[PDB]
């Protein structure tokens, strides 16, 4: 269930974007909520290996935003993490990916991770 | 009728009077009592019920915002299926004096906008709710969600 071995099986071959979601479970049997995977990180890592990011980690970003078991923090603290300013094709992306989800901010959980999501603000 | 009109004459022309009670006793007790001798010695239950026998696929829970402890509740859902994928959590309303009425869902738009996938999802959804009938119930709503997401998936592949 190891993430880089996971999604390069899922980069070989073009697949949908639900069925790699649906396929990741199948590897893994305890997912642990992804919080030791950082499987949002894990993204963004292959994403800037190409000088243009390809679309296809981008979307599966996407989905992983749109589910609610999928905390923000964690992905603002990936992009922050990687600065680096190498080129205008990443810094555009990530401009693009942190204007999908912004404006709402919605945490629902216990109080420390709404502690986590102020320090990741 | 037959054989008793007599006693029903008496009883008729005898009624709603102050003394009618011991007249009755006073011509009635002795030869009775001489011929036998001495005389005898929050959340309502329905919706825990129907949260209780629901299949395993579904954890539905109180909502942590909102008001509790009411006769209108809030409850959050969460799928957990192997086969489909993941989708919005499909908040629900309960209202007060569950049984005999409808429960409604709070359409969320946006959450399911923005994906060929999920919009599809939610057009399907708009369909089978206005396809479902009058005084369903909410396990009803929670397996035409999980039919609904299955056909999407089963139309995108």
């Amino acid at each position: 269930v190891n993430l880089k071995q996971a999604i390069l099986q899922a980069w070989k071959e073009r697949w949908s974007d639900y069925q790699w979601a649906i396929n990741m479970k199948k590897f893994f049997p305890k997912g642990a909520t992804w919080d030791i995977l950082n499987l949002a990180d894990a993204l963004l890592e292959q994403a800037m290996i190409g000088p243009s990011p390809n679309p296809l980690i981008l979307s599966y970003l996407k989905y992983a935003i749109s589910s609610q078991m999928v905390s923000y923090s964690s992905v603002l603290t990936a992009i922050s993490k990687f600065d680096d300013f190498s080129r205008d094709l990443c810094v555009q992306a990530l401009l693009d990916i942190m204007d999908m989800f912004c404006d709402r901010l919605s945490c629902h959980g216990k109080a420390e991770e709404c502690i986590g999501l102020c320090r990741a603000l | 009728q037959y054989l008793c009109q007599p006693l029903l004459d008496a009883v008729l022309a005898n009624i709603r009077s102050p003394v009618f009670n011991h007249s009755l006793y006073r011509t009635f007790v002795p030869a009775m009592t001489a011929i036998h001798g001495p005389p005898i010695t929050s959340i309502p239950s329905v919706l825990q019920g129907e949260v209780a026998r629901l299949d395993p696929k579904f954890l539905v829970n109180l909502d942590p915002s909102h008001c509790s402890n009411n006769g209108t509740v809030h409850l959050i859902c969460k799928l957990d299926d192997k086969d489909l994928p993941s989708v919005p959590p499909l908040e629900l309303s309960v209202p007060a004096d569950y049984p005999a009425q409808s429960p409604l869902w709070i359409d969320r738009q946006w959450q399911y906008d923005a994906n060929p996938f999920l919009q599809s999802v939610h057009r399907c959804m708009t369909s089978r709710l206005l396809q479902l009938p009058d005084k369903h119930s909410v396990t009803a709503l929670l397996n035409t969600w999980a039919q609904s997401v299955h056909q999407a998936c089963l139309s995108a592949a």
